[PDB]
Parts: C-alpha cells; structure tokens; sequence
C-alpha cells in the first residue's frame, strides 16, 4: 500500500493511442470476375452419367473439358457477334487429348460478361460497416482500420448449343446447382484481395439466388440452326477500404483521496 | 507483394438465412411435412413485474417464463384427404404430439459442426392441434384449398 | 471589391442528419451490432398533473420523470444462429445489459469538438431483451428472416 | 405570416393573424432510426401543452 | 462523365468516387461553401448534394465495335441557399418610462 498523506496510489496501466493520417487504400473489383468464373465450374463438376448413349455424347464431352475450354469471357451485343469473334480468334480446343482430327467449334459453350456501370446496394441484405477490423504488423502494432461498403455488379450468362438436349442438360444442371441448399451457403465465393501488404478476404453473394428465369435469344432455326438462352445475375461484394494509422503509447494512473 | 502482417476482424460475418427452407415433423406423422407452407417460432419472452419506488421512480423486473402459447400454420390439401383425415383423427382422440421446427432443411452428412445445427432448431412438447373454417368458392378456378391450423404448445426446449 | 463590413447571422445553420447511420452496442456483446437495421430513441417525456381552479380555469403541471418504457428493434439473422443463440442465452439467465444508442457512426480522431458527440448519444441502463414470433414461409424466395426484438429500459443517461 | 414590411401600412391586419400561448410545456415522442432509406432525414416529433391563449 | 481506354482504370476512378460520396454522410464530407461577395460584403453560401447516398451509374457506349472506348455517366443535384439583401436606413431615438398615481 503506497500511502502518502491521505491519498492512495492504486495502479498504473498502459494505453495505445491512434492518430490518423489522410492516406487511404482500397481494393479493386477486377478479381471478382475471375472468382465468379472459377466458382461457376463447380456446378458441372461432381456430375456423372451412368449409361452412355448417343444423346449423352455431347454432354459427356463437355463435362470432360477443362475450365478454359468451357467458358469464354467478353461482352457482346448479339449472338452472331459472339460466334464471329470465337471463329476469328482461335479458341475452343486449347487442351487436346487426341492427336487426330478434331473440331475447334465445339457446340456447347458458355459466355460471361459484366457491365462497366454499377451501383451501391441500397437494400436490406447488407449495411455499411465502419472499423470492422484492424491490421497489425509482425510486431504488436496497428497500422490501419478496415471498413466495408457494399457493391452491386451486373452479370449476364449466355449458353448455346447445336442440339436442344445438351442445352437442356446444361441449363438443368445450372438450375439444380443454383437453387438447392440456399440456407447452407452453396453458391457463394470468397476472393482474397491483397490490399497493401496484407491479405483481406472479400465475400461475394448472389442476390435473388433462388429466383431463376431463362430468356430466349434466337428468333428461330430458319437461318443457322442454333439454340441460345440467356440469364442475368447480380453479385453483392463488400469491398474493404483501410485508413492508415499511427500508434503511440501512454499511461493511466489511478489514485484515491480523502476530501478536504 | 510482401506479407507484412495478418488481418483480424471483431464483427460477426456470415451469410443471411433465407426463410424459404424449413421443416416441421409432427412427431410420428412424418408424411405430412411436405404439405406445410407457413410456420413460426414461439414468442420466447418473459413476464414483467412493475414497481414504484420513492417519488415516481419505476422499475421493471424479470418474471416467470411464459410456457404455453399459440402458433399459426398454413398447409395445402391433396385429393386423398390427408389433412382432413389428420384433423378428424386428432379431434376424435385426445392426444399430445411433439413438433420439431428447424430453420435449415438438413445438414449435409459432412458434419463439420453440430453446434450450428442445434442453434437453429427448436422443439415444442405436449401440443394440441385444431383447425379453422375452410373457404370454398367458385369464380377462382386456379385457387387451391388452404386449411389453416392452430397449434398450442405447452413447453419449449432447445439444445 | 472593398470590404465595407462584416456579416453576422442569428439562426441555426448546419447539415441535416440522415437516419441511415447509427450504432447499437449491446454492452459486452459487441459482435451483434452489425446485424441491426432499425432502432429508436426513448420517449423523453414527463407526467402531467391536472388541476381545476375557480370557475373553469385549468392548469397542467410538470410531474415526475418517466424512467421505464419500451423500444422496438429489428435485426437480420445469419446462418450460424447468432441472434437465436443470443436470445436463448438471455432467456436462460436473468441479466440486465446497457445499450448505447448513437446517431452518428463515429467521430474521426481528427475531431476537435466533443460536445457535438455527447449531444447525439444516449444511454439506457438495466435493460431487458425479449423477442417476438418469427415468420417462416415459402412462396417468398428472396426474403430474409427478420427477428423482432422488444427492449425495456429502466434509466436514461446523457452527457 | 412571415413578417410585416417596415412600411407598416396597417397594424390591425397583423394582430388579427397572430396568436400567443403562455406557460407552455414541451415534450418529445419516440424517434425512428432505420437503414434501407438512405435519403431520409430524422424528424423529431414534439408535443406542446399550452395553458392560456392570448390575442390582440 | 467518365471515360477511359482500359476498363480497370475506369473501375478504379468510379470506385474512388463512390467511396468519397457514400462514406461519412452524417459528418459533412461531400459539402462545400462558396463565399459570394454581395455588394461590399462577404456572405458564405452553403451547398449540399441531395440524395448523396444513392449512387447509380449509367452506361453511355453501345459497344467496342467502333472506337474501343468506355464511358459511364452520373447525374447530380446541388441545393444552394442564395442570399438576398434589402438595403435599410438607420435612425436613433429614445424611450422613456414613467410611473404615475391615478386621479
């Protein structure tokens, strides 16, 4: 008991002070597209066909293909534009398993594109979060405070094929993947963004996952004998933004006194 | 790209539940679980005792737990008279059944964590099942008959 | 351009609040603050004593302060059963927590005025947290489950 | 009315529109805070109890 | 209007604008004062952006089939309280108070 006159000295503590600087750092929405492109492939995986048949040939061949061959990236205004671009630039069968004659223009194909314009969410699912976490050094220090803002992005999927049965199979597989097991997250992916020198995960969700409605894109088979179906998707991503910080130390003292 | 440090977060992050998936077993009558379309979770409240101290100050105090309550369930009817025969059997013979309500369809057999499964489930014991009037009318050809069920529980159990 | 004089104003000028930013701490359960979507501020009223004088004249007089009241909060549910487990724990064990409602997100550390921060915040002491019934239904695929909470405060503190 | 122009042509038309309440009490009601409405502004609602009315 | 050659730079600029606009609305962040010299005096004019939090970008290009250029547009509204002053002439006077006994 440290007692001088009529006052006690009880405890001495230590504090951590934070003083901000104007600088800011934020992530980019570029990696979300690659994350979604990789995530789409798990729908077609883990699917098997017990008995072989002539109708099942195209679907099985599509299932055996690599991710690069299944999906192509780019924005287009018309199906004819997409086919012409696919023909002009060599693609489709980059990974070949046979040395014999093959057809570069495989019939079942999937395209993904997104619009440059976007918007903030402004809904119920997500909310702005300030100072959700902090970033530490190799030492026991704090360098920044992390906050997130929801972002909504628009995507469109195009699926095309020669025969109608393969198109139906692909669309049914996609619908089964999308609708089943919503409560236990099944169509949801995390993209790890290296913001500054640190790794911060970004979680993205598909809004209105259960509601699925396909749109036709071909007037008829009077010109090219081709079937195309489109689908529109929205992705909500909480990008993190961090404000750099400066740390200083101090002390807190507690004393008890007798009045007068 | 150099890994300077690690990121830690002090907030609850998780995907939001969808209310479109749930289950309702009705004890030993498991074949009825398909026909339900609307359910609820009990009130989960407590009584309050009001007191007035010196001058006009006032305090609210925790009271005894609320055991029994009322819940509303809506279902659909098939040709075979499933719900009608179920209600007829319930009225004819006095009995109490147990209802299990779960906010998720069923955990995949991976079984990573069981706590997140018992957290959402709830059980009602010693329940009574009644029904309300059922509306039949023409002029609505596409409509379907929707029995409305009133269920009275007598105890709430979790975990 | 000559500076002939100085301009002075005798009116309140300032930015208007937007109700989209607020914080709700729940004492030692800080991880729940992210899930809230709707809150309120206590009534801040006083009782009135009613008297009739000679002839028909009438006076209303200040009375004792109102301490306890009710407030409604709406939040959103995640997969891990955070709010359900929170309410189960609150019902299982009687306890009172302290809630700090604030009308601004937070004051930047470059902030140089404190009274503008203490003016907006309010504190509620010795509170009781209960829940209401929760609606589950199909036919609304995009909806999310929204638990509704009823909170009873016992004292109001400011500054 | 906002005010009378300092010309002051007539005054009885000014006292006719005004009213005064004496010995008043000011209380407040609950105030609603919520997200999902980003463009809204907080609107406190006040309840005022007057005790006498004066005119002219 | 925002235009760029590559899509990533446009995305970065738009994200920076959105982060500036939405964050910290209660503490005045996107709000400016313009000092107007009305007559011989300086009177500040406060301007606010109505509907600051709601952000939505519109596309302005049919496609990259002609020029390989990306453009995105946004619309804003600004609310300003313009001051108007009416000139006055000042004069001085006196007021006296007296107490009297009736009759």
């Amino acid at each position: 008991m440290i007692l001088n006159n009529q006052e006690w000295l009880l405890a001495i503590f230590k504090k951590k002070g934070l003083t901000p600087t104007g600088k800011l750092e934020f992530a980019t929405i570029d990696g979300i597209d690659s994350a979604l492109a990789q995530a789409l492939n798990e729908a077609f995986d883990s699917q098997v066909v017990s008995f072989n048949d002539r109708i099942n040939q195209s679907f099985r061949e599509f299932l055996k293909r690599t991710p690069r061959d299944r999906i192509t990236l780019g924005t287009f205004s018309d199906v004819k534009e997409w086919l012409s671009s696919f023909e002009a630039d060599r693609a489709g069968r980059k990974d070949t398993a046979s040395a014999g004659p093959v057809n570069k223009l495989a019939m079942p194909l999937v395209n993904l594109s997104r619009s440059p314009a976007f918007s903030i969410y402004e809904g119920e699912l997500c909310r702005d979060n300030y100072d959700e976490g902090h970033v530490t050094n190799e030492n026991d220090e704090i360098e920044a405070l992390v906050s997130t803002i929801p972002f909504s992005l628009e995507y469109s999927l195009w699926i095309a094929s020669d025969e109608k049965e393969s198109l139906g199979m692909v669309t049914t597989a996609l619908a089964f993947w999308l609708r089943m097991y919503a409560s236990l997250g099944q169509a949801s992916f995390t993209h790890i963004a290296n913001v500054g020198g640190y790794e911060i995960p970004v979680t993205c969700y598909i809004e209105g996952q259960k509601s699925i409605a396909f749109q036709d894109l071909t007037t008829g088979t009077a010109d090219n004998r081709l079937f195309a179906v489109g689908l529109n998707l929205t992705v909500v991503a909480e990008l993190p933004i961090l404000a750099y910080m400066q740390q200083t130390t101090g002390t807190i003292t507690v004393k008890a006194k007798i009045l007068e | 790209k150099f890994i300077k440090g690690r990121y830690t977060a002090n907030a609850a992050k998780g995907e939001r539940l969808v209310s479109s998936e749930f289950l309702l077993t009705f004890a030993g009558h498991e074949d009825i679980s398909v026909l339900v379309r609307t359910s609820q979770i009990p009130e989960m409240t407590r009584e309050d005792v009001e007191d007035y101290g010196p001058n006009g100050v006032k305090f609210n105090q925790h009271g005894p737990i609320r055991n029994s309550g009322e819940i509303q369930v809506q279902c659909v009817e098939t040709i075979e008279g499933d719900i009608l025969q179920f209600i007829k059997d319930r009225i004819a013979a006095k009995d109490y059944v147990d209802i299990t309500m779960a906010a998720t369809p069923e955990s995949k057999s991976s079984g990573v964590n069981a706590v997140t499964k018992a957290a959402t489930t709830i059980e009602m014991l010693d329940c009574k099942i009644y029904s309300d009037a059922i509306d039949f009318s023409t002029e609505d050809v596409t409509a379907a008959v929707r029995p409305s069920l009133r269920i009275v529980y007598n105890w709430i159990e979790w975990d």
